[PDB]
RNA sequence: GAGGGUGCUUGUACACCCAUAGGGUGAGGUUAAGAAUUACACUCACUAAGUGUGAACAACACAUACAACUUGUGGGAUAUACGCU
């Protein structure tokens, strides 16, 4: 059977369910330590999965030897004394064990070793640098760690343990959207994948990869929706005699450029601000515009893609076609304004995943 | 609003007997004045009714150069086109003694 | 008045407040000067923000409308402000 689901991720805010401040602070400091150990881990794994391939290259330049990544107990040309993922997991666990859990290590190991084999093609020739993982990384945790999930009606919040620590979940005023999603797991009805966790300065967030299913509508494959995307009109869609124009040049491009201009304004004004206390306090005002316009662009892109999908479904357009998109990509590539002010890859990927969810088949030409 | 689907007013011009028309007032000019005022009121009422009918078939097409053929709107406009004109309806109302008139100066 | 805090996350606006927050400071290194003292886009860090209960800078309860809600990780690339010639 084919994959009847499309992967999906949700953000759930979590508070530490403890009575006093000091225990909460101890847990939060432990989790910050978990972040630091995870990032140092990711660095260790990527270095340790770079070096051995170059040892292979060294041997091949020595005598053309056919050394390959395999256990020597199972391969004559193998050099490894165990499975490669085991080698990385060992060389990180032997140093970072006893401080942060090992499921984080397993999830990170899988997540990097899966991608590095695909990147082997770009790494033998050389067009990609070894990743240098950040410090604010959302660290990953597998489904083998979620435990004691229940709905405590007394505190009006779901309770669970993220590796031996209580956690009251803060849906807030979300009594419908994700409310029947965690209950869909406490009763064993929805599948969950290896999730991640973020912490952004006092608040705690869980990036849960819930595996959601497709939605079947009454769609006609013969009916075709003609979609075009431009910087003056973000979406213009034909469906027989029905026209829909989604987005305005002022609400997408002009506000984006206004945020950019405000950022440049603060950058200019930070040169002569309070001085002598370091660069960080000078760039404090710049730090406000961290992901401002990215968030704005993402929200407007979500709204526009949702309106496009709603229009296509409401008119039973079973095939959505992007007109002349290849040529517009070509012109955007050989420009500056069009690439750095018209997010078309983000729009295209949102449309693709929101139409593969609804059954609409998307064509580009 | 009177029943516009069963009106007996002539669609086109007819030779109306003046003696019947001005019998109630004794002056055909006064009758014409009263009928014209009632015709203005009837035209206002018909315009309101037609606008209400047309607001239903308000197909939101942003394009302006292209000519749009909405069958329902054309049908409604055709229905209201073949009706007797407001002055004809006012004349029919007047001959049937369905017009109320009064003189403010004379009543003061 | 921008910008913000609480009102699950995002956007808009919204009530209540903070807001000279593009500020008020603390420490370490360094530099200059006879000294006071100044200096650093040198480094690190602290400090403001709904209502009620509550001795309380403890904890708990309550707190607006519409739309959206598949993200995270990394690489390549471009540009902005600053510093030097």
């Amino acid at each position: 059977m084919g994959k009847s689901t499309l992967k999906h991720t949700r953000k759930i805010q979590i508070l530490i369910d403890l009575p006093t401040k000091d225990e909460k602070k101890e847990v939060m400091d432990m989790m910050y330590q978990w972040r630091d150990r995870c990032f140092r881990a990711a660095n260790i794994i990527v270095t340790h999965l770079y070096v051995q391939e170059m040892i292979k290259d060294f041997f091949y330049l020595s005598e053309g030897i056919k050394y390959k990544l395999a256990d020597e107990k199972k391969d004559e040309k193998g050099i490894l004394q165990r499975s490669r993922m085991n080698t990385t997991y060992r060389v990180v666990s032997d140093r970072f064990k006893g401080e942060m859990p090992t499921n984080i290590l397993s999830t990170l190991n899988h997540g990097l070793i899966s991608s590095f084999n695909k990147n082997r093609v770009q790494y033998w020739k050389g067009e990609r640098s070894l990743p240098n993982f950040k410090k604010d990384m959302a660290f990953p945790f597998g489904l083998q760690g979620i435990s004691r999930l229940v709905y405590d009606e007394e505190k009006k919040a779901f309770c669970f343990r993220l590796y031996r620590v209580p956690f009251k979940t803060y849906l807030g005023k979300d009594f419908t959207d994700k409310r029947m999603l965690l209950e869909r797991l406490v009763k064993g009805d929805v599948k969950l994948c290896a999730s991640n966790i973020q912490l952004n300065g006092g608040k705690i967030f869980w990036l849960a990869v819930f595996e959601i299913e497709k939605e079947k509508h009454s769609l006609k494959p013969e009916v075709i929706a003609e979609a075009s995307l431009s910087l003056e009109y973000p979406i213009v869609v034909k469906t027989g005699k029905n026209r829909l124009t989604i987005g305005t040049k002022e609400e997408f491009l002009y506000r984006r450029l206004a945020i950019q201009a405000a950022r440049r304004r603060t950058q200019v004004g930070a040169t002569y601000s309070r001085s002598g206390k370091g660069k960080k306090r000078k760039l404090k005002a710049v730090d406000k515009y961290h992901k401002t316009e990215s968030n704005y662009v993402a929200h407007r892109i979500h709204v526009y893609s949702r309106k496009l999908i709603d229009f296509c479904i409401k008119h039973q357009a079973g095939t959505l076609i992007l007109m002349n998109q290849e040529d517009k990509v070509g012109i955007a590539k050989e420009e500056e304004f069009v690439l750095r002010n018209w997010s078309y890859y983000e729009l295209m990927t949102k449309i693709k995943y929101k139409a593969e969810k609804a059954g609409i088949e998307l064509i580009i030409g | 609003m009177q029943d516009l689907k069963n009106t007996k007013a002539p669609v086109s011009t007819a030779t109306l007997n003046r003696n019947e028309f001005d019998s109630k007032t004794g002056n055909i000019y006064e009758a014409i004045s009263i009928a014209s005022k009632r015709a203005v009121q009837i035209n206002s009422d018909i315009k309101k009714e037609l606008l209400e009918k047309l607001e239903e078939f308000a197909t939101y097409s942003d394009s302006l150069e292209e000519v749009f053929e909405n069958k329902e709107q054309i049908e409604v406009s055709k229905f209201y086109e073949k009706l007797p004109k407001p002055h004809a309806l006012a004349v029919q109302e007047w001959l049937e003694d369905k017009i109320y008139y009064r003189n403010t100066e004379k009543d003061a």
